């Protein structure tokens, strides 16, 4: 049998064909491969955009226009790439939520580099949104890069060193395009290490109980379910591309960047609004920035906060409710982030901001200790 | 060697010679009455007078 | 015999009135079942074609 | 644009290639704007 | 969590203390030297120049 | 990695299975399917719905206040 | 580029101001001429 | 310009109010607005640099 | 602002029709393979 | 002994039925997260409890795949839930703590 | 011992530390790692050039000029990248010649993908030399792309489809820059499969006779020889960069 002994097809076999997998993993386990597909789509649409895009402020806005009007089928490539990025962040957030609800974070190595995979995608989509060089691109790029000015002593030096000047200008757009090109390949490399550590143990499953007593081969059972899921992923993408391309995009980005005046109200893309809300919830520069970093780096210390003698929340009602109060709370912070710093959105943004950190750090750890005592162990 | 290597590479990202050469600005002052703020262009960033 | 995939195997054609059981049976170590079934089916397919 | 402000009392007519996409409401906004002029309400006095 | 506080673990701490404080001298001196931190490098006599 | 034949130990468990060409891929899809969906939502609705209703109430109040907070008062 | 190779900054500045170069637009949208500064490239003798 | 509580400058991005002299009073902003090194030569004239 | 308007809707119609075909067929392939497992029966017969 | 520690059991019976692993024919000790201590305790189980534990878990993963549960007649009754693993598990922990106390001498 | 059991450091261990290697491989076996180094140099110098280069005919020539004059230490980055490419081809040709003289081609899988590694590097350096958009860049790009017009029946279609026009112009320079950016990462992926098939057997040696009777660990013996070789590789590069940058370049 050559499938099991060829040094190249051996690694494919042990990952997609004869890999033992649990027999009961639900649709929430489909998002791992949809992330891979999303990445592949962003490579290909991204690559075919880079063959017609130019990286300088004078014609960066116009080269994207040139794609949507003049090159054959470039407008569809461009909206696939724009909406593909948003589908990427849908899958990312389901992927993480699956890991929290069902306790998959106990795979420390897999989980802790998963956090790294989250940061690098954010850094990618950030440096992608700058490239069309619209108004939102420019000033969104200005707010973000100035976060480093809050670091004491060395702040301004790192910002102007990143900028290559005294503000985001021609030098930034060129290097950001270079970074946006190369990072998605680094991502693919780390995603391969994601799987390598994963296969060390195999998948968790909805129950949190070892599935060694009842495994099925990945092929044909999860190859076909991953196809079906991908076909629903294409459906989601194409509905956005072909019936609502500017639903998630802001209108202000359709006016060339102006370094002299801002829009009266700026809002990130939806997938960053929850974190922008946390930033604005503090009337301090360095405080807001640190609260923004810990908002995402909180994931790295979830495994240290596991108190339950059970792994999944499937059998933990009191943790379920606190889990869904976090989704609603995160859905609240997303709403505030899309609204102007005005009454009562300000005070709401602070209460939802505490509730975020309060749930993860206090309410959920102690909630697991209670239900352990309710079960007499 | 590794220092000079890394030093010359990070310095490449710093602003080039043509970015530090942006000249200064003259402003005709009789343009502006009392109680008004007019904005000008200097080093790419606004200049409020 | 070369790769030591089984202790024994035998083909059979069990006949009954208007039906029967045609196939094979074997005995092997727990890590050899897949290889035995691969080679077995491969020979059925090879004789079919 | 500097010549444009001088020819339009200091205001800049924007490029229209993308006007429907760069303003919330698209043609609903533009249609309502063009056809929506009216006398100022009591108490609002616009500069010449 | 508190496995690591007792007679033997405080002995291990005091055994490796002289070493860790030296690796802090490597890092600290290595940080000054790499970044050319002038606030420190003025009092040391010979490198003063350029 | 991990292989079949080195996972775990199992004894005295029998599994009966039918070929996929001998059975129906959609058996009682609506007959047994819908009652199972009702049981599944019934069993979890009280754990999921409240926090999202709580969000709905904050969302309408906050906009309702903001949408009129910039209205004018006679004073 | 001449500064600190073969002329001082003051010398090279005085050298740049010995020629007139185009700049603008001003607030009226017109192009105009001013003396060179250190940041100007050497004047081209022909437009094309 | 000429907006905010202090009748000077207001920043809509996150809500930082300045006064007529550019000094921060309310907001997450930590410092007053920067002033360059300038000087007045004649009456209707000014240089920034 | 959107010259591709008409062409994208024509494609959108074709995308909906193909999905209305492919989604239940691919769903049917999933259920076909999985039926071996969904109707499997287990029995535990320990020695006494 | 009293009526106050009896509704205490009533809320623990309540949490038990809400947790719902009894709906899959499972027992509390079937759901413990396997760490090194638990894997040792399972290793020490006699053949009958090990084989029973294997089948109950297999029966539940089967049900979980189909998103089904057992009839109410076949649910694990809170009164009949044998904590079969905690005796073995408590001795594993006791041994580990002894090693840890020796390790700091 | 954690070096042998951590799933990540395991693959490093079996490739650079405890890997059995012959005891008699000469300096001609140093060029495998020098190819890897050359690749890394072309990634880094290449990346830091791409932060200041613009990809359109009007200013493509000028952006390279902008690097050699205005950006701090960009002229040295640029000549490293230009001469690094030539050092890459020196190492390639020694690597192949080693394989032919000593018969290493009998490793079919390793060898046959080595051929693929040769073609992709040529395709890279080709699409790199177009980017500065000089005279040699343009007409060298014209002669090459017209080779496809010789294919019967479908020739002209493939050329004009590659061109995005009726001759090499703005559309080609943009896509060639995109291809030149992405190909060196594909190369690194195939170079990893190069090693994977190699480790299946281990290295050949000057004699052509199996060295199983006398192997030494790769570390410290060939880690240090690969360092020494790399230090001679830097010497070759820096002599070209700092004393003769336009010796191989055409005026
Ligand atoms: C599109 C947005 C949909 C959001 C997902 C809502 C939850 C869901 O039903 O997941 C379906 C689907 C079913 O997966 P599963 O493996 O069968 O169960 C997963 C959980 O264990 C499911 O947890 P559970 O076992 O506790 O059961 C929850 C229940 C939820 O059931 C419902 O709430 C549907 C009730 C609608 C009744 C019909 C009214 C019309 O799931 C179902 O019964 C299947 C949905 C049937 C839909 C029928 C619609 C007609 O799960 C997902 O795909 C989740 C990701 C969907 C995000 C898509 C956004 C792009
Ligand atoms: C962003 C993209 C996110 C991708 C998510 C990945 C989803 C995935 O890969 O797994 C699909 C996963 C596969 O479900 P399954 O293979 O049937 O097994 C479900 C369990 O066995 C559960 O067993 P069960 O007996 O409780 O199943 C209940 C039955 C749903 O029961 C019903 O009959 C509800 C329909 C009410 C309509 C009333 C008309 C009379 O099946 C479903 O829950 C699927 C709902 C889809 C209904 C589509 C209309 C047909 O669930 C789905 O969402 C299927 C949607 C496929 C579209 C079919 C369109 C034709
Ligand atoms: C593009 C870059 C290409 C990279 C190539 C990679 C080269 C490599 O990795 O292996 C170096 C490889 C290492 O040779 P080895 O470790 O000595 O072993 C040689 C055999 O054992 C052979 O044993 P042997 O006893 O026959 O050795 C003869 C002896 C050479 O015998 C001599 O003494 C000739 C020198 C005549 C000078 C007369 C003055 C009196 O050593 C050599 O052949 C090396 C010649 C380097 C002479 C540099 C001046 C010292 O050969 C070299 O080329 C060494 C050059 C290192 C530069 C040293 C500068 C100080
Ligand atoms: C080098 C090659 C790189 C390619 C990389 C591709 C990246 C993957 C993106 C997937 C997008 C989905 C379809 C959008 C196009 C469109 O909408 O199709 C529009 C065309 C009509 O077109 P028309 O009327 O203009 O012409 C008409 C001329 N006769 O019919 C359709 O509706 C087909 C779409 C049906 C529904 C999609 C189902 C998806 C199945 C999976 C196939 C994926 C294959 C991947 C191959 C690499
Ligand atoms: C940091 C990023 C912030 C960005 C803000 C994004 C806006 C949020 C918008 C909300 C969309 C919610 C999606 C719909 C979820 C429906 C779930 C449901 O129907 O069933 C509950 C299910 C219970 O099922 P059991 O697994 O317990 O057992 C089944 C027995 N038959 O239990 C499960 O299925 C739960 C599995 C996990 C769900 C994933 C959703 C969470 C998304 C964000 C999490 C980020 C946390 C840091
Ligand atoms: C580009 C980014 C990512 C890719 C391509 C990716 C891909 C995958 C895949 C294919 C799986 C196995 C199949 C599955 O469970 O769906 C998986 C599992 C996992 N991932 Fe990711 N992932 C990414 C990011 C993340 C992030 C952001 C996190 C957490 C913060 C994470 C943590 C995990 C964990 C804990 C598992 C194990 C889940 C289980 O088996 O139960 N990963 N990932
Ligand atoms: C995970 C991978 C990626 C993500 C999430 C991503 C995301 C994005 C986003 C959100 C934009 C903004 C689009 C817009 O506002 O119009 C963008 C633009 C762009 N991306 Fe990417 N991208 C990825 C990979 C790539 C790759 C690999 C390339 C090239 C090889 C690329 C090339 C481009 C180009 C040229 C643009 C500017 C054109 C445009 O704005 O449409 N992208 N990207
Ligand atoms: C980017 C391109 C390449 C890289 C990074 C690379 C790298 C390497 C390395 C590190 C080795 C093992 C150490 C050594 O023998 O030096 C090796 C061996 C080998 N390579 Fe390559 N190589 C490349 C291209 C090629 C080419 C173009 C060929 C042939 C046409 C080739 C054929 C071989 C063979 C046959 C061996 C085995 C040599 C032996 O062990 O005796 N490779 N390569
Ligand atoms: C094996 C890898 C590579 C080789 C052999 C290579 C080779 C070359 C060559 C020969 C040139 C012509 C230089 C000149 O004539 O001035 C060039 C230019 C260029 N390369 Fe590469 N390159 C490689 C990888 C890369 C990568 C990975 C990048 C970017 C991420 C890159 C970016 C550039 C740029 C921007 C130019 C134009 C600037 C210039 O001409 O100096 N290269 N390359
Ligand atoms: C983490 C990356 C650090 C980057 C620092 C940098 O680019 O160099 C600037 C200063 C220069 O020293 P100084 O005496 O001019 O001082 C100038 C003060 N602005 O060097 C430092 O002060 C080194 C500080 C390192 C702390 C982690
Ligand atoms: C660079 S402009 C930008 N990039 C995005 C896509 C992004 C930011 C951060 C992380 C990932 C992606 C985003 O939402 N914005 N907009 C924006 C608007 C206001 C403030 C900040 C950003
Ligand atoms: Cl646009
Ligand atoms: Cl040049």
């Amino acid at each position: 049998n050559i499938r099991k002994s060829h040094p190249l097809m051996k690694i494919v076999n042990n990952a997609f064909i004869d890999l033992p997998a649990p027999s009961n993993i639900s649709s929430w386990w489909n998002f791992g491969s949809l992330l891979g597909i999303c990445l592949i789509l962003q490579i290909l649409t991204g690559l075919f955009l880079a063959m017609h895009y130019t990286s300088d402020t004078t014609t960066a806005f116009s080269s994207v226009t040139h794609i949507c009007r003049d090159v054959n089928y470039g407008w569809i490539i461009r909206y696939m790439h724009a909406n593909g990025a948003s589908m990427f962040f849908i899958c990312l957030y389901m992927h993480v939520g699956r890991g929290l609800y069902y306790g998959s974070y106990t795979f420390l190595e897999t989980w802790n580099i998963g956090v790294i995979l989250l940061l690098t995608v954010m850094a990618t989509a950030f440096m992608g949104y700058v490239l069309p060089w619209g108004q939102m691109s420019f000033w969104g790029a200005t707010v973000i890069t100035n976060l480093l000015s809050a670091i004491p002593y060395i702040g301004t030096n790192l910002v102007e060193w990143i900028w290559g000047g005294f503000s985001v200008d021609k030098a930034t757009l060129t290097r950001f395009f270079a970074f946006h090109f190369i990072l998605p390949f680094i991502i693919m490399a780390i995603a391969m290490v994601h799987l390598l550590f994963l296969h060390e143990t195999g998948s968790n499953n909805p129950t949190g109980i070892s599935s060694d007593v009842d495994k099925i081969p990945f092929h044909p059972y999860y190859t076909i379910k991953d196809i079906l899921g991908a076909l629903l992923l294409i459906l989601a993408l194409m509905l956005l591309v072909l019936f609502a391309p500017d639903l998630l995009g802001d209108p202000d980005n359709y006016t060339p960047a102006n370094p002299l005046n801002t829009p009266p109200h700026i809002k990130p893309e939806w997938y960053f609004l929850f974190a922008y809300a946390i930033l604005r919830s503090i009337p301090n520069k360095l405080g807001g920035v640190l609260a923004l970093a810990f908002s995402i780096l909180i994931l790295a210390l979830i495994p240290l906060l596991h108190t339950s003698k059970q792994r999944s929340m499937m059998f933990r009602p009191l943790s379920q409710c606190l889990f869904w109060a976090l989704v609603a709370d995160l859905l609240t912070l997303t709403w505030i982030g899309g609204q102007p710093v005005e009454h009562p959105y300000i005070t709401i943004g602070q209460l939802a901001s505490v509730l975020y950190f309060l749930l993860i750090l206090v309410l959920m750890p102690t909630a697991g200790t209670i239900e352990n005592k309710l079960l007499k162990w | 060697a590794a220092k000079n290597v890394v030093s010359q590479f990070v310095s490449s990202m710093s602003a080039s010679a043509d970015v530090l050469a942006m000249s200064k600005i003259e402003i005709k002052l009789s343009d502006i009455p009392e109680g008004k703020n007019m904005a000008f262009k200097w080093r790419g960033k606004p200049l409020f007078v | 015999a070369t790769n030591k995939l089984c202790q024994s195997f035998q083909t059979f054609n069990i006949c009954y009135a208007d039906t029967g059981l045609l196939g094979a049976h074997f005995v092997c170590d727990h890590m050899s079942i897949d290889d035995m079934m691969f080679v077995l089916q491969g020979q059925w397919m090879r004789l079919c074609t | 644009p500097e010549a444009a402000r001088a020819a339009n009392n200091g205001a800049l007519p924007p490029d229209l290639s993308y006007i429907v996409r760069a303003r919330h409401g698209g043609e609903d906004y533009v249609f309502s704007l063009l056809t929506g002029y009216c006398e100022p309400p009591t108490g609002v006095s616009l500069r010449e | 969590l508190t496995r690591f506080l007792g007679p033997r673990y405080r002995q291990l701490a005091r055994n490796w203390v002289p070493t860790a404080s030296l690796w802090g001298a490597v890092g600290a001196v290595g940080l000054v030297w790499a970044t050319d931190w002038r606030l420190i490098l003025d009092w040391v006599p010979y490198i003063n120049g350029k | 990695g991990r292989q079949f034949g080195h996972l775990t130990r199992v004894r005295h468990v029998i599994t009966y299975s039918l070929s996929p060409f001998e059975q129906r891929a959609f058996p009682h899809y609506f007959s047994k399917g819908i009652p199972n969906v009702l049981r599944r939502t019934r069993a979890c609705i009280l754990r999921v719905a409240p926090p999202f209703v709580a969000f709905y109430l904050v969302y309408t109040w906050g906009t309702q206040e903001f949408e009129k907070s910039k209205r004018k008062n006679p004073a | 580029h001449l500064v600190g190779v073969c002329y001082t900054e003051d010398e090279a500045k005085a050298l740049a101001e010995e020629v007139e170069v185009q700049d603008g637009p001003n607030e009226d949208g017109e192009m105009f001429m001013r003396p060179g500064k250190l940041s100007d490239y050497f004047p081209k003798p022909y437009p094309n | 310009a000429n907006a905010g509580d202090f009748g000077g400058y207001y920043c809509p991005c996150h809500g930082s109010h300045y006064d007529a002299s550019g000094r921060i009073r309310k907001g997450p902003a930590p410092l007053n607005l920067e002033v360059p090194s300038y000087e007045f030569t004649s009456d209707d004239m000014v240089i920034v640099g | 602002a959107e010259p591709e308007h008409d062409h994208r809707k024509r494609m959108g119609l074709k995308m909906l029709l193909m999905m209305g075909l492919l989604l239940p067929l691919v769903y049917a392939m999933k259920r076909h393979k999985w039926s071996v497992l969904k109707s499997r029966k287990l029995a535990y017969r320990p020695p006494k | 002994v009293s009526a106050s520690s009896r509704w205490l059991e009533g809320i623990r019976k309540w949490y038990y039925n809400a947790a719902g692993f009894n709906k899959l024919g499972l027992m509390r000790d079937d759901t413990i997260h396997e760490n090194d201590d638990v894997k040792e305790a399972i290793r020490r189980l006699p053949e009958n409890l090990y084989n029973d534990r294997v089948f109950r878990i297999k029966r539940a993963l089967d049900l979980s795949m189909r998103q089904q549960i057992l009839p109410k007649e076949q649910w694990t009754k809170y009164e009949e839930d044998k904590s079969y693993l905690e005796p073995y598990l408590k001795e594993v922990i006791r041994e580990r703590k002894e090693r840890e106390e020796w390790a700091k001498k």
